């Protein structure tokens, strides 16, 4: 089936059914409010939630070689 | 020297009614042009942006020598279809030095090299096709609005001519009736442009006008709108005729129509000439100031048409199944860089132009060697398609189907190697002839500011990339549906072989079967040569882009 | 002639003997594997003399040619310690590679073998080349022998994978391109010992960091740029699939180590808050992704997604730690995905001619040499300590934080969730019951091929997590001249 | 002190770590100060490795008593500490800087 | 076994004197001063063709 | 490596054997060698000319960068009024 001869696998076809339809499920993909809200959320909000966050906090603090009597913030 | 080779065809053409006289007649012009070429070379000993001649209405510059030779030297290895059987009988029996120059072979080659094939018995044929070349000669060298009409009604003549010149086909009869037609309007457009120019101006030469123009590009009562509107319709018919969009409709249907073959000569010769005689028309009316003339400047239809040039050649050919409509689709997403390079007046889009049309018309001329080829090698192959079946003019174009070539990696590795690599270098991948060319125009055109177009062009690319990937899926990716004739090895399918001395003495006999039957060496050296310079271009690149670097310092020398 | 053309030279030979040797002996497909073999070992070979006499300490490029015959292209080669391990791990993972298709290819055997030295010599020039166009000209020649190995040797979606990853890649570095060509303009080369000397203005580097990041970020490949991956080194054959992630992930790397970090060092501080949410965002959207994917080979290329976004975020921490760090868990990333590509695309693949999680289970019991090799594998890509990789992670992980704690805290979670599906995935194959009841067959343990190919992964893994100096020693003093900042009492010394 | 090895003295930089009145053009001359502020920026680092060495040592001698011995080097680490780093010659090489400013 | 004789017969001695394989190591990849030679004079030939690249670019219309 | 005598040698002898591949023809029967040192010989030529021509398109650009620089000078000499 594929090149060299492989073992004989009980290959059960509601198994081998599932794995055909992973492969083809974007041929299937629409937008609805479900899909757009989840991919609105993971694609904008999160990554710039962490953005904004890894902005404002870009050069707050250094801790190397801070006694007592300094800080760690340096902004 | 053409004027010359013409007139002396014609009269033993005229003499002549004998067919089998046509692969002689081919022959005999490939001589022709090699003359011309000589003549030329010896004119490149001087310095100029121009000298004119014959009393003014012609000119010479160093690149029009240059493009001279160029049109003659494509024009020979175009030649070489006609001239040439597609099919030899090869034995490692007569393969030595002694047998090729003083012994003979001796067989029955009527069916073998297809010695009565329709390519072969067309008497006229190489002598129009040097009237094309007249034509095209001719415009690179006008400096003269009359001269300039005359030599492009010449050329376009003679290929609506070449598109019928198979009268027996009625495919090539209806694409060289539609070449006729809209050609007709385009040539009207061309001589309407010359026209309003004369009419304002009162000069019918081109130096006379590009005097006016720089005296009115200073920073009331006649202010010369003339010039841009004039040359704006005159562009738009040579627009026509380099198949550039939107004016590009009529190329996908008669380069399809008409015979491969022809196809080949009438794809290439036109935009060469065109696009050189462009190039100072350009240069010469470039205001250099920021005026009221550059807002009407006609060479923004240069740039429109470039930016539908790109989108419409790469995303028409998308779903095209026929090969030959491919390669019309092809070339005019190709006009869309050459169209750019041209627009964007400066020394490095210039040397960008010069560069990217010669090494596209090597490059269109080795798809279109290898397509005409691979029909050729079908010959000892069978097929029970029934799409193949149902083509018509299957003798005037053996290759219609980009199915046709599916599984043909099987049939012959090393020129579908030669295929995937002329196709790679249209794309642009590194380091093929054709990577460096789209990116010597890219980075002129990044380089003037044109950003915009800069990103429409890769956007273009990779949409174009796509039905390029196409062919060549089909070509590696599956088995082929041609198998071998069986009737044509059947272990008892011997035809004969004599080979004989300079005395017509027989030295020894052979046994010959399909399997001695081989591509004629004019079309494997020539896919081979083309194909290395490709493939090699980036250890070869000093002498070939230095020449573009002087000839472009020569026409911007101030 | 120098050694680094050499190195170029050998695998070309090798492919005109392969395409030539009919004509001196039908020869048997043995002799044609064995002349491409013995070519890559002679390619390694060179590259250990390279580095014998390979200098830790010189600024100057090393084993350099005098051309004195200046073209408009022309190729210049040279080494130093932040190229010279990536020619290593080319020189070895290529043997390696050749070894793992020694049987499975069964058609087409002299173009796969023509494809994968022409693959050796445009992936070693890419790390030779002392020019920036040089770079992109060697980065886009793998694509048309990539498109062609995937279309000849691929799996039965090998169509949509060709034209994935030749698409991709093209569109990606059409947009770095034209940041080269921009560079090229202004400084009138992109030769190394020129360029890097030139000080770009503070807003050219801000739009060339865009077009050379966009590129970088398709060939990471970042999380949402990645399905050409996850299609192409899927239905590669699995010597393809090991030289695209082994060495073609790596080419990002070494690009931005040539590309971005000398040359627009302040358009890259100020934009590493912009790399560290998408290098964040991808270190957890591909682990929980990964944890889902039912596809053995898919999920050891998904895996290879968030090990990248490590590396990569390791390159902008601007830090020493975080750039030796990337360049070792490249080279850990490289033997690891290698040996875990051999465990499921060659050694499951080949046993059963399916890829779906849901037929394997308990193969422990029947392989035992298959589950201990899988095993060290799987702690690799989990980055247990006495792996590269923990070297590697480790390091890169500590320059993340340091140079922006939130992303290096998130970047952490890697060290929990590369253990969940590398320790989940192990469990449902080698564990999980006893052996599963879809086989009818019983199944060999490996062969003598497979287990030296993944005892000698195995073996590079382990003995660089001991002695992880025999890569540092080499990259400290050139990878000082790529770090951009200065300390008060340290600078302007008079 | 100890003699500079022969190796040592192969590799030994023959400018001072600057880039002041360094012609830019000079191949030669800016590798040599790129490998002078590098060099310089490893001796102050490999110092303070060679005091954490020390303070190892006394740590593992004085056992109770090392918050009050080890005091010296304890100082002298943490000025190391607070100074040296590797940050390569790049931002030197492009941005010029003066006193009297 | 191996490795523990490959290392003690690798030992520089008791003296700190490279052995005879020592010298012969150091002295094949020697380069005293000639990368920094080739490379000088490469990179100030690119910049020459550079310098001409960009004189003829520029060069007024 | 980009010596043109030996680089256009090359060149022809790998026009012949892509051209015997083309053809499908074997690359190398004995009555057939001769073609080998006739295409590398052929490929030679084509490169002692190649080898010409750019020794004038040398001396030319040479010329040229003169030139643009005279043109420079003069014109800021112009300027220093
Ligand atoms: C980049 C640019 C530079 C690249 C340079 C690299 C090197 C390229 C080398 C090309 C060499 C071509 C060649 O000689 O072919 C040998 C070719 C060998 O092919 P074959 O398949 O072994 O044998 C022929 C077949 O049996 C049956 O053959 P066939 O009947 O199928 O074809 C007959 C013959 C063509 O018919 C001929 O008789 C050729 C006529 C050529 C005339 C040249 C001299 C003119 C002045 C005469 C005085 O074939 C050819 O030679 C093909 C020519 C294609 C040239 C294309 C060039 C552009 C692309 O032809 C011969 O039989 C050799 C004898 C004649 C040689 C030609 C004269 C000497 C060479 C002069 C070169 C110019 C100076
Ligand atoms: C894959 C190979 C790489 C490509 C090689 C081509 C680039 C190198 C050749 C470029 C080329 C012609 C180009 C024609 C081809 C057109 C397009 C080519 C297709 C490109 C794929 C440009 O030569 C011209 O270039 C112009 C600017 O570029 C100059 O302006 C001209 O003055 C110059 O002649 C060279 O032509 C040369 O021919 C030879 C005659 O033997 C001339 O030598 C001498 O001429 C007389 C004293 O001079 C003597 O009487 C004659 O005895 C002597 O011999 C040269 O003088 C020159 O004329
Ligand atoms: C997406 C990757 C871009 C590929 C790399 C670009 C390579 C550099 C081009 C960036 C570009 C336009 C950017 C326009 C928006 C980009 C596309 C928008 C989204 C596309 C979907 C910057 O152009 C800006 O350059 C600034 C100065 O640096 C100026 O200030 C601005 O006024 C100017 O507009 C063009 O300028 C470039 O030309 C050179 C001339 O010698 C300039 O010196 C530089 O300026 C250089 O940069
Ligand atoms: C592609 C490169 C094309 C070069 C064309 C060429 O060689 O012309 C120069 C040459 C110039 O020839 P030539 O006249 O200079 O020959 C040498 C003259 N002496 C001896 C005085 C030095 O043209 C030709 O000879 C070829 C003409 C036939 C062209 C056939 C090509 C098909
Ligand atoms: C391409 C198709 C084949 C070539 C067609 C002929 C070439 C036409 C142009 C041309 O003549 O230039 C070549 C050149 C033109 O001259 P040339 O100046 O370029 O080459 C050197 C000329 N001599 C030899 C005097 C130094 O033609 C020849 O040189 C051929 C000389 C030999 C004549 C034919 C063999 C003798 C037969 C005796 C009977
Ligand atoms: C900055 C970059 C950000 C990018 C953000 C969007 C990401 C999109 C990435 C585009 C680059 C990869 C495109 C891959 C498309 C390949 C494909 O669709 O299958 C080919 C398919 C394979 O699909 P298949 O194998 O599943 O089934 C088709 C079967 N055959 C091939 C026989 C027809 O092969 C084809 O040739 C058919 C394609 C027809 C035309 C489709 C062209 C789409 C290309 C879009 C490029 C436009 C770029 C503009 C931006
Ligand atoms: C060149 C340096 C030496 C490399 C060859 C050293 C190994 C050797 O001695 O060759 C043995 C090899 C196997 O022996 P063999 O009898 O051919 O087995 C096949 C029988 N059907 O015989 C071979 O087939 C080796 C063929 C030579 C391969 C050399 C590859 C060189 C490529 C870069 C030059
Ligand atoms: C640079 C060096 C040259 C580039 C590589 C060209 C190699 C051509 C020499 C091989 C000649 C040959 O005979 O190959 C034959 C082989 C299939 O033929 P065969 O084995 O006879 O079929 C038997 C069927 N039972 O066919 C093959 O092996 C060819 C395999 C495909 C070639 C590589 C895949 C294409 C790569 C892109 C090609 C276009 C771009 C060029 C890339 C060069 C590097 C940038
Ligand atoms: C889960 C595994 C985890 C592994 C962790 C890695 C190990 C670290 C923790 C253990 C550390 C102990 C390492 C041994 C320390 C001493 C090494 C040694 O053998 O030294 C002797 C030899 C000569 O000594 P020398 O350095 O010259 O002293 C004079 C200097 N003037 O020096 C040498 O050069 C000899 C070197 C020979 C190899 C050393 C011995 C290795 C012993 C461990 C082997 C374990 C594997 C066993 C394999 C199967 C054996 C049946």
């Amino acid at each position: 089936m594929a090149g060299l001869q492989h073992y004989k696998i009980a290959m059960d076809p509601a198994l081998v059914r599932l794995g055909s339809m992973i492969s083809n499920r974007y041929k299937y993909f629409r937008w609805t409010k479900r899909t757009a809200l989840v991919s609105f959320m993971y694609v904008v909000v999160v990554p710039s939630t962490i953005g904004y966050l890894a902005y404002k906090t870009d050069g707050l603090w250094d801790l190397r070689a801070k006694r007592r009597g300094d800080l760690i913030s340096e902004r | 020297m053409i004027m010359i080779s013409i007139l002396s065809l014609l009269l033993s053409t005229s003499v002549t009614l004998r067919r089998d006289m046509s692969i002689l007649f081919n022959r005999i012009s490939i001589i022709a042009l090699a003359y011309c070429i000589l003549h030329d070379t010896m004119s490149l000993s001087f310095i100029s942006k121009g000298i004119g001649l014959h009393g003014g209405l012609l000119h010479i510059t160093n690149l029009t020598q240059i493009f001279h030779i160029f049109i003659f030297i494509i024009s020979i290895l175009i030649l070489q279809l006609t001239s040439f059987y597609p099919r030899k009988v090869w034995i490692p029996e007569y393969s030595s030095l002694k047998d090729i120059f003083f012994n003979k072979i001796l067989y029955y080659r009527t069916k073998i090299i297809n010695k009565m094939g329709e390519h072969m018995k067309i008497i006229e044929y190489p002598l129009i096709l040097l009237f094309v070349i007249s034509g095209a000669v001719f415009l690179i060298s006008t400096n003269d609005l009359v001269s300039i009409f005359l030599s492009i009604e010449l050329q376009s003549y003679g290929l609506y001519l070449l598109s019928t010149i198979y009268r027996n086909s009625e495919l090539s009869t209806t694409g060289g009736l539609i070449y006729f037609l809209l050609g007709g309007l385009s040539s009207c457009f061309i001589l309407l442009g010359t026209s309003l120019l004369y009419v304002n101006s009162g000069t019918t030469s081109l130096d006379g006008l590009y005097i006016l123009n720089s005296i009115s590009d200073v920073n009331s009562w006649y202010k010369p709108y003339y010039l841009n509107f004039s040359l704006l319709i005159f562009s738009i018919g040579f627009l026509f005729k380099v198949s550039a969009a939107p004016f590009h409709f009529w190329s996908p249907d008669v380069y399809d129509a008409i015979p491969t073959i022809v196809t080949t000569f009438v794809a290439i010769i036109a935009k060469i000439s065109i696009f050189i005689f462009l190039l100072e028309l350009v240069y010469y009316t470039n205001s250099n100031a920021n005026s009221y003339l550059s807002e009407f400047s006609w060479t923004y239809a240069l740039l429109i048409s470039s930016l539908l040039s790109l989108i419409i050649g790469t995303v028409v050919g998308l779903t095209q199944f026929r090969i030959k409509r491919l390669l019309a689709y092809s070339t005019i997403s190709h006009v869309g860089f050459i169209l750019l390079a041209l627009s964007v007046s400066s020394i490095e889009s210039t040397q960008a132009f010069i560069f990217y049309l010669i090494q596209y018309s090597i490059s269109n001329l080795n798809a279109f060697f290898i397509l005409i080829t691979i029909g050729f090698s079908l010959y000892g192959y069978v097929t029970n398609n029934k799409e193949y079946k149902s083509l018509l003019d299957k003798n005037n174009s053996p290759i219609q189907l980009i199915s046709q070539l599916k599984g043909y990696f099987y049939i012959n590795p090393l020129l579908s190697l030669s295929l995937a690599i002329t196709i790679f270098s249209f794309v642009g991948v590194p380091p093929l002839v054709g990577f460096f060319a789209k990116q010597m125009v890219l980075s002129a055109a990044l380089d003037n500011g044109y950003i915009f177009l800069s990103l429409i062009a890769i956007i273009t690319s990779v949409i174009g990339a796509v039905y390029y990937l196409n062919v060549i899926k089909e070509i590696f990716f599956y088995s082929p549906e041609h198998e071998v004739n069986p009737v044509l090895n059947e272990s008892d399918s011997n035809f004969s072989l004599r080979i004989l001395n300079e005395k017509n003495v027989l030295i020894r006999s052979v046994l010959l079967k399909g399997r001695n039957i081989f591509i004629s060496s004019p079309f494997s050296i020539t896919i081979s040569i083309i194909t290395n310079v490709i493939l090699l271009f980036i250890f070869m690149n000093k002498e070939w882009l230095s020449m573009g670097t002087i000839l472009v310092q020569i026409l911007f020398s101030a | 002639m120098s050694l680094l053309y050499v190195l170029l030279i050998i695998p070309i030979i090798g492919i005109f003997l392969i395409s030539t040797i009919d004509s001196f002996y039908f020869f048997n497909v043995s002799y044609y594997k064995k002349i491409a073999l013995i070519t890559t070992i002679l390619n390694l070979i060179v590259s250990l003399i390279i580095y014998i006499l390979f200098d830790f300490s010189n600024n100057q490029f090393q084993f350099i040619q005098e051309n004195l015959d200046l073209s408009f292209y022309d190729i210049y080669l040279g080494v130093d310690g932040v190229s010279i391990y990536f020619v290593l791990l080319t020189t070895i993972i290529m043997p390696i590679a050749l070894v793992s298709n020694w049987n499975s290819i069964t058609n087409n055997i002299k173009s796969y073998l023509i494809i994968m030295l022409l693959l050796e010599t445009l992936l070693l020039a890419v790390f030779l080349v002392l020019d920036v166009l040089l770079f992109y000209i060697f980065f886009e020649s793998i694509l048309p022998p990539l498109f062609i190995l995937i279309g000849l040797f691929g799996s039965s979606n090998k169509v949509r994978a060709s034209f994935y990853i030749f698409l991709y890649t093209l569109l990606g570095s059409l947009f770095l391109l034209l940041s080269i060509l921009t560079m090229s303009s202004i400084v009138g080369t992109t030769y190394f010992d020129v360029l890097l000397k030139s000080s770009f203005e503070y807003t050219t580097q801000l739009f060339l960091f865009f077009g050379i990041f966009i590129a970088f970020a398709v060939k990471t490949p970042v999380w949402g740029l990645n399905s050409w991956l996850l299609r192409a080194h899927v239905e590669s054959p699995l010597g393809g699939s090991i030289v695209l992630a082994a060495i073609v992930l790596k080419l990002s790397l070494y690009g931005v180590f040539r590309l971005i970090l000398p040359i627009l060092p302040q358009a890259s501080l100020n934009l590493t808050y912009i790399v560290y949410a998408i290098g964040a965002i991808t270190v957890l959207y591909a682990s929980f992704s990964t944890l889902r994917t039912v596809d053995v080979k898919e999920l050891i290329a998904y895996s290879s997604v968030a090990h990248a976004a490590i590396y990569l975020m390791g390159v902008f921490s601007n830090t020493i730690q975080g750039l030796e760090g990337a360049i070792l868990l490249g080279l850990a990333h490289g033997f690891v995905s290698s040996g875990l590509f051999i465990c499921a695309g060659g050694i499951l693949y080949d046993r059963t001619g399916t890829r779906l999680i849901y037929f394997f289970r308990g193969l422990t019991q029947i392989m035992p040499l298959f589950s201990l090799f899988f095993f060290i594998l799987c702690l690799g890509n989990a980055g247990t300590p006495l792996t590269l990789n923990f070297v590697g992670e480790f390091m890169s992980l500590y320059g993340t934080l340091e140079r922006l704690p939130i992303a290096g805290m998130l970047a952490s979670t890697s060290i929990i969730f590369s253990a969940a599906y590398s320790i989940y995935m192990y469990n449902r194959i080698a564990f999980g019951g006893s052996v599963s009841l879809y086989f009818i067959d019983c199944f060999r343990d490996l062969t003598k091929r497979e287990f030296f190919i993944l005892f000698t992964l195995v073996s590079f893994t382990v003995i660089l997590g001991i002695y992880p100096s025999f890569v540092l020693d080499g990259l400290h003093y050139n990878i000082s001249s790529v770090v951009y900042g200065i300390e008060p009492n340290a600078s302007y010394l008079t | 002190p100890t003699p500079e090895s022969e190796a040592f003295l192969a590799k030994k930089p023959q400018v001072p770590p600057t880039f002041d009145g360094v012609d830019y053009e000079d191949n030669k001359r800016l590798k040599q100060a790129q490998d002078a502020i590098i060099r310089e920026q490893w001796v102050q680092v490999m110092m303070g490795r060679l005091v954490r060495e020390e303070l190892s040592k006394c740590y593992y001698r004085e056992g109770v008593n090392h918050l009050e011995k080890c005091g010296k080097l304890r100082e002298r680490y943490l000025q190391l500490l607070a100074n040296a780093k590797v940050k390569g010659y790049l931002f030197e090489q492009q941005n010029y800087w003066s006193k009297e400013n | 076994a191996s490795s523990f004789v490959i290392y003690n017969i690798s030992r520089p001695g008791p003296n700190g004197e490279p052995s005879s394989l020592h010298k012969w190591f150091s002295k094949i990849s020697d380069y005293k001063d000639e990368w920094e030679t080739r490379n000088t004079l490469m990179a100030a030939a690119l910049e020459q063709a550079a310098h001409d690249k960009h004189l003829l670019l520029t060069a007024e219309r | 490596m980009v010596n043109r005598i030996l680089f256009w040698t090359g060149f022809g002898l790998a026009v012949r054997f892509w051209q015997l591949g083309i053809e499908m023809r074997p690359f190398f029967n004995r009555k057939s060698l001769w073609a080998y040192p006739l295409f590398g010989g052929v490929g030679a030529s084509f490169g002692y000319w190649l080898q010409s021509i750019d020794e004038k398109q040398t001396k030319m650009l040479e010329e040229r960068k003169q030139a643009i620089l005279e043109k420079r000078a003069r014109r800021a000499q112009r300027q220093a009024e």
